[PDB]
Formats: C-alpha cells, sequence, structure tokens
RNA sequence: GGGGGUAGAAUUCCAGGUGUAGCGGUGAAAUGCGUAGAGAUCUGGAGGAAUACCGGUGGCGAAGGCGGCCCCCUGGACGAAGACUGACGCUCAGGUGCGAAAGCGUGGGGAGCAAACAGGAUUACCCUGGUAGUCCACGCCGUAAACGAUGUCGACUUGGAGGUUGUGCCCUUGAGGCGUGGCUUCCGGAGCUAACGCGUUAAGUCGACCGCCUGGGGAGUACGGCCGCAAGGUUAAAACUCAAAUGAAU
C-alpha cells in the first residue's frame, strides 16, 4: 500500500542470470495486487571501491507500490541469497515513473 | 623546596609533658632539623642517639653551643637500617619521636612493626585525616586497611591536636599527635601476616560492594559461613578478630 | 543550482561531485553558499551514494 | 494515530450527522479508539517513556469530557457509558 | 642483488624518533634506519640533524639494489617531516610522488590523558 | 522516543610475507618489549566501543537530554480553508510518575581508557603495567553550580539589526514585488533597580493560584519518624558563641 524503491547489485560473473531473479520478483510482487512502476537495469557499473576483493557489479533499479509484507518477503530472499552482495530499500512519498537520470545519461 | 616547621611555643608544651622524657630511656628522634624538637629537650637525657640522612646538618650539627658530646650520629637512612640492632647495644626498648614530612611519615612504622620488642611506645605527630582512620572503628567511613593492619600489632591513641597556624608557610591541613605503643600479647595471633595484609587489600579492594563477590575469589558462601560471617555484609562491617579468623582459616586449610 | 526546485535525488553523481573535495568530504555551505535545508537534504544524498559504492568513503586507491 | 475510515466511521455511528464531529459522544469515542489501540503498542515497548506520555493526557482529557458530560445531561451519559464499556 | 626501477620511501616522523624504510611495489622491505640507532640519544634523538643523518645512511644502504627513482610517504606529525626528502633527492634520488598517510579516526576508540602541562 | 538490520575509517590481538637490531618514554634515565626476529611495510581474519567531513551563534524535547545509513511501531509543535461542541477553564497542599554521573543486586561481555593496587625515577606534578568501572538485559538508588542562580497561566505598553520554518496574491528569467503566522540571537527607549543591569521572550503596568525567607557560626548537624540491600536520602532543633556577616560599585 506504501511505495517503495528497491536498488540491488549483483555479482559481475552473474549478470546473465538477473532474468530469472527480476521474473521472480515481479510474480512475487504482482501476486499480492502490487503494482511495478518503473524497472531499469544499468548493466556492468564500475564499483567506486573494492567490495570484499571486487570491482564492477551488476545494478537493478524497481519502483513498486505494495504492502508490508511482499516488502519483507523480499528482504529475507535477499539476506538468504548468495548472488547478490548489496541491497537497499527505500520509502518514498509517492509514485515516479519518470527514468533516472542515470540512463538517459546513458 | 620548603618544609614548614613548627614555630607556636604555646602548642609544643604539650607535646614535651606528654612524652615525658626520662633519664634511662633510649630517644632516637629522627630528623632533628633546626632542633626545634630537641631544644625545649632541655630535661636532657645525658645521651641521645640520632639519626640524620644529611651530612651537612650533620656537620653543622656536632657542636651547637652545649651538644657537643653526648650523642651519637648515624647518617643513613632510617627506612634502609636495622633498628634492633641498637637494642641489645643499650639492652631495653627504644622510645622514639619525630616532625617527618607526612608524606614520608607512613613507611617507617611498618618498617618499625616487624622489629617488634625492639619498640616500647611510639608518640608521631601526623595529619587528622590519618589520624582518625588510626583510631577508628567498624562500621564508619575512617575505617580502612591502615586501621586494621596498624591495630593488629599496636594501641592507638590521639595525643594532641595542632591547629593549622602554628607552622611558618602554615598548609591548608591540620595536624595532630597521637600515642600508640605494641602490645605486650596478640589477641588474635596469626601464622603468616603476609596472607592477612592479602586479604585485608582484596577485601578493601572492592570496599563498596558485598563480601559474596568482593572476596569470592577466594571464598566460597558455605566456607563463610562455617565461621559465622555474614556473607552479605561489606568489607567495612569485617571486625579486626574476625579478619583473623579467615587469615588463620587460609593457611590452616590449602 | 545545489537547490533544484524540488528535492535533490541521490542518483546523480554528475551534480553531487560539485559539492565533494578532491578527498570526498563535504563542502560546508559557507564556501557554496547553498540554504540550509537544501544542504541537509545535500548530504543525506551524500551518504546514500557512498552507501551504495557509486562515490568513495575517502581516497583508498 | 487512527485511520482516516475508522475516524469516518466514529463520526457517523456517534454523531448527529456526518458533519457534526464536534459533539461530546463522538470526541469520547475518537480518545477510546486511540486508547485501545495504544496498549498494544506499550504491551510491547515498555521502557518507552516519551509517548506513554501523551497516553496519559488522551486518559485525562477523556475524564474531564466525561464528568461535564455527567453534570449537563444523565440519561446520554449512561446510554455512552453503557455503549462503549466505561467504568464497568 | 636484483634491479628495480620502482620503489617507496616510507618515514615515520614521530615526536621522539623518525624511522626510514625504503620497499618495493609489494611492500618487501630493503633497507631501513632510525635516528636512535644512528648514535644519536636523548633529545638529541629527536633532532633534525639525527633524521638527516638516518637518511643518508639509509640511502647508502639500499644502493646495492641500484634506486634510481621513488615515491615518499609521510605518517607522523613530529618535526623532521621535511628534511628527510630533502637529503634523499640530494643522494641521487627523483621525487615522483609525496602524500600523506596518517591516519585518521571516524570517533574511534577514546584517546589517553592529555600532558597537563 | 522504543525495536531490528547494516557500512566505512581507526586502536588491539592472531596468522602469513619482505628485513635486521633496536623500540618506547622523559628535562635526562629506569622499570618494560626484542635475536624464540622486535619496531617498520604489505596481505587475510577475530572482537569490542564510538560515528570524521556535513556542523551552524542550527534543530527537537516538560526537564534530565538527543548526532553514520535503512525499515517497523509511536508522542508532540506549526500552517491553510471550512465545519462542529458550547465555558467543557486556570492553579494546585497531600498523591503519582520521569530524573546526568558516580554507586549497588542477579547474569553476560571486555578493544581503548582507567579510581585502587604493583613497580621506576625526580625533589609536588612524571613514566610503565593494571582491577572495579565505563558496555548489554532486568531491578534498586533519587542526588548535582539538576543554572536563565529568574514558578505556572492571561492581558496591555515606542524601535533597530540578524537566524530558522510555513503560507496568500500579482505579473512572472524570478531567489521579483505586496503581505500574513510560529520559534529563536544581539543592541537599546519610557519605566523599574542599591547598583550592576532588565527592557514586548521584562527584572515595566496589572489579575488568579502555589512554593519559600526572617543577623553570622553551631548546622542542613543531633534525637525521632518514613524510605533503602548498603552507601545514604527526606522532614528537622536547641544549648552555647560573635557584634557583625553580606551585596554592588569607587
Amino acid at each position: 500500500m506504501r511505495h517503495y524503491e528497491i536498488v540491488f547489485m549483483v555479482h559481475p560473473d552473474q549478470s546473465e542470470q538477473v532474468p530469472g531473479m527480476i521474473e521472480r520478483y515481479t510474480a512475487a510482487i504482482t501476486g499480492a495486487e502490487g503494482k511495478i512502476h518503473r524497472l531499469e537495469d544499468w548493466g556492468r557499473r564500475q564499483l567506486a571501491y573494492p567490495i570484499n576483493k571486487l570491482h564492477k557489479a551488476h545494478y537493478v533499479l524497481m519502483n513498486v507500490e505494495a504492502p508490508q509484507e511482499v516488502i519483507d518477503e523480499l528482504e529475507t530472499t535477499f539476506r538468504f541469497n548468495d548472488a547478490v552482495i548489496r541491497s537497499m530499500v527505500m520509502r518514498t512519498k509517492h509514485a515516479v515513473t519518470e527514468a533516472s537520470p542515470m540512463v538517459k545519461a546513458k | 623546596f620548603g618544609q614548614n616547621f613548627l614555630n607556636d611555643q604555646f602548642v609544643i608544651d604539650s607535646i614535651v609533658s606528654a612524652i615525658n622524657p626520662q633519664k634511662g630511656q633510649a630517644m632516637v628522634e629522627i630528623g632533628p632539623g633546626l632542633a626545634a624538637l630537641t631544644e625545649p629537650v632541655g630535661e636532657r637525657l645525658d645521651q641521645l642517639t640520632v639519626i640524620e640522612l644529611d651530612r651537612d646538618l650533620a656537620a653543622r650539627l656536632q657542636t651547637h653551643p652545649f651538644l657537643g658530646p653526648k650523642l651519637t650520629i648515624y647518617q643513613q637512612d632510617a627506612m634502609t637500617f636495622n633498628f634492633g640492632e641498637l637494642a641489645e647495644k643499650m639492652g631495653q626498648p627504644l622510645r622514639v619521636f619525630g616532625n617527618l614530612p607526612y608524606n614520608i611519615s607512613t613507611p617507617l612504622m611498618f618498617h618499625l612493626f616487624s622489629y617488634t620488642d625492639a619498640i616500647a611506645d611510639m608518640h608521631f605527630m601526623l595529619q587528622k585525616e590519618v589520624v582518625n582512620r588510626l583510631v577508628a572503628g567498624p562500621n564508619s567511613k575512617a575505617y580502612g586497611r591502615l586501621s586494621v593492619m596498624a591495630q593488629y600489632y599496636c594501641n592507638v591513641i590521639p595525643v594532641l591536636e595542632v591547629p593549622p597556624s602554628a607552622f611558618t608557610p602554615p598548609p591548608k591541613v591540620d595536624s595532630a599527635v597521637v600515642r600508640l605503643v605494641p602490645h605486650a600479647t596478640m589477641p588474635h595471633p596469626v601464622k603468616d601476616v603476609r596472607v592477612l595484609s592479602r586479604i585485608t587489600t582484596e577485601a578493601f579492594n572492592q570496599r563498596r560492594k558485598t563480601i559474596r563477590n568482593s572476596l569470592g575469589n577466594l571464598f566460597s558462601v558455605e566456607v563463610l559461613t562455617g565461621m559465622g560471617i555474614d556473607p552479605a555484609m561489606r568489607a567495612e562491617n569485617i571486625s579486626v578478630a574476625q579478619y583473623c579468623q579467615m587469615a588463620n582459616y587460609l593457611a590452616e586449610n590449602a | 543550482t545545489a537547490e533544484g526546485v524540488q528535492e535533490i535525488d541521490y542518483k546523480d553523481i554528475a551534480t553531487l561531485k560539485n559539492y565533494i573535495t578532491e578527498s570526498g568530504k563535504i563542502v560546508p555551505s559557507r564556501i557554496t553558499g547553498t540554504r540550509a535545508k537544501y544542504q541537509r537534504q545535500l548530504a543525506r544524498a551524500i551518504k546514500r551514494a557512498r552507501y551504495l559504492s557509486l562515490l568513495p568513503y575517502t581516497d583508498r586507491h | 494515530s487512527l485511520s482516516t475510515e475508522a475516524t469516518a466511521k466514529i463520526v457517523s455511528e456517534f454523531g448527529r450527522d456526518a458533519n457534526d464531529t464536534g459533539s461530546t459522544e463522538v470526541q469520547v469515542a475518537l480518545l477510546t479508539a486511540q486508547i485501545n489501540h495504544l496498549q498494544g503498542h506499550f504491551a510491547e515497548h515498555k521502557k518507552d517513556h516519551h509517548s506513554r506520555r501523551g497516553l496519559l493526557r488522551m486518559v485525562s482529557q477523556r475524564r474531564k469530557l466525561l464528568d461535564y458530560l455527567k453534570r449537563k445531561d444523565v440519561a446520554r451519559y449512561t446510554q455512552l457509558i453503557e455503549r462503549l464499556g466505561l467504568r464497568r | 642483488r636484483k634491479q628495480v626501477s620502482d620503489g617507496v620511501a616510507h618515514i615515520h616522523a614521530s615526536f621522539n624518533n623518525t624511522i626510514v624504510t625504503i620497499t618495493d611495489r609489494q611492500g618487501n622491505a630493503l633497507g631501513w634506519a632510525t635516528a636512535g640507532g644512528s648514535g644519536f640519544r636523548g633529545s638529541r634523538k629527536s633532532t633534525p640533524f639525527a633524521a638527516q643523518v638516518a637518511a643518508e645512511r639509509c640511502a647508502d644502504a639500499v644502493k646495492e639494489y641500484g634506486i634510481k627513482n621513488l615515491e615518499v610517504m609521510v605518517k607522523g606529525p613530529g618535526p623532521g617531516r621535511e628534511s628527510t626528502i630533502r637529503a634523499l633527492n640530494a643522494a641521487g634520488f627523483r621525487i615522483t610522488n609525496i602524500t600523506d598517510v596518517t591516519p585518521i579516526p571516524h570517533n574511534g576508540c577514546r584517546p589517553p590523558k592529555k600532558r597537563r602541562v
């Protein structure tokens, strides 16, 4: 029922299996009446400092409207999954749909 | 640096009268200095054994006007040597007194309690904060390690108070005179005195908590119940005699 | 300027690079002459971007 | 705080109509709603004094309103305290 | 016993001493000299003169490998921070870079009792 | 404000590399660490406590107080327009609750610091180790120069420079003009005050209720009651003694 904004980055080596993650998460969100207002992939981006011996990562941004339960479920899967190295979910005042300045500049 | 000698004549009459030095007793007054405390010794003692750590004072101390040849002078630190050596030289326990810097006045009596019989009575003038603790008893805030250890050896009696304005560049503290004279017999003898010091130090290092854990580093509740010591009272409530009880037990057992 | 007439996005590295020093610290508002409200938004955005490794914490290499 | 739908439902129930939102009965009902909700929060967070200080304000204001209603009209007071489970 | 074309000079400019150590890319040390191990002692041990003497001694201790170029890392606020780099480049050394490395915490552990002087 | 996650710098320890003889400390040394390879420099890990820059003379809270980032639960303040109830109010003895640090009880944790303690020096203060404690959960204690040394509520009385946070109207590149609210800092007018000074956030002009004072020392002490595991807290005298003690300014 609230609006969120999930950004997570995944191991560069597994950059090919992201579609399954996106599809699974989309099914989970939409199953409980939640909507999706923006979904973006920035591709591989060079990291600004070495996150536990790596460089570069695959970046995903996704804007969601949904209730608390599905968000807690997504948090738990992120925590238990391994390919994800760093994720962050934020609450937002209202929905947005305009693409990030990041995508346009690229 | 500067020391602060005693000038007022009204105060130093009680001290002389209280010591009442007669003829035939060994007086060992350390640190004569300017002889401010031996000049009022003009009832004299036909002899005295003096100890002075400084050669300059000893040198310009051998003549005075009248002093000359009545006393033997030693130039070694009192804290170092054997007082008891100069005990069979005369044949009687020594009567001593002093006005030493409160700073160095603590270690000497604990260097003098060891030699025991070679010492009969003492009359020192110490700080008021310290004198109260020496004559103190249980269940107060002046009760401490110093009280227990000193009371285990000798008897402590205050003699005279010195109000601060008696000395030149007078300090911010008050001084006092106490009379201590070692016991003829020990009410509670302990095999090893060092173990007694160990127990008292450990107990009074956590003075503010119960002995179930203040002193539980060595004992156990049922043991202390055996000797009739309440395991829920602070260290300041334990009487000297009780403190000698576990002193005996810790050597009797393991 | 820094005070965009809406809010300050934390996904705009090009703008956020204007308000950090060579070492990656935040520039005080005396030097830039920016309003206090938008300065608070700046600090929050910079901290968030630091978490996501889009900016350096300091200068390790 | 109360949701807008719950507030609207209480107002429709206890009020004279859909705009009479300041009657003593509606105010007492709204305060009771909040109090009953907050016991659950405080069962879990017992060491949170800074909000218990606002809960106490709720309780005291409700008591003052009830005393005024007692002195003004008695039958309405009895009916209200029966309708809400107040004072046993 | 090996030729290298790069090097790293590390100086620890404390308030009571100074230490200079020469090492390679990987951080394996080659030669080191201390102000207090150069016949200095006491307050003389903290003077810049001892710092430059130790700098020369260490430079002479590392010419068996044929170092021709290095950059300097400074770590400490004490005196002797700058004389070492000068005495170093006066001994046939080119300074590619000068870096400050002294750590700063983001409120880590609590510091000791400062000098009540 | 309560709960749960997580990040990056730094200190200590452990394990590895390169390497050879000092390090640390002081006014100068010594205890101390090191040839079983220290100190230095690079790589990996473990654990605990605190959040650089932003940072402000800034903000929030009844006061004590509150500082990395993200989520969940939650209290108050403020502003716009409109509708509703109809004096529902102010203050408050006894009573109830919250209340820095130190201290205590039961059980964990322990990196840095450090009462006591153990050593080394110099003529206090210094140096090297280091326990309680500082941290967490749950109980107790109930005090501070807890200070704006300034009780809570309401009304009225000339001005000038700043900060922070809302909002209405015009034309509109608007940091463009005309207004209207809340909180806060510094000068200063009448008036007041012993003076210093306060001055629309009053120590000015008034009203309602509460707390407290009666020369200095003895004394916030003794005896009694209540509270506390203890330390102690709270309520609270007299005999005797002096002719002063005190505030602001010159």
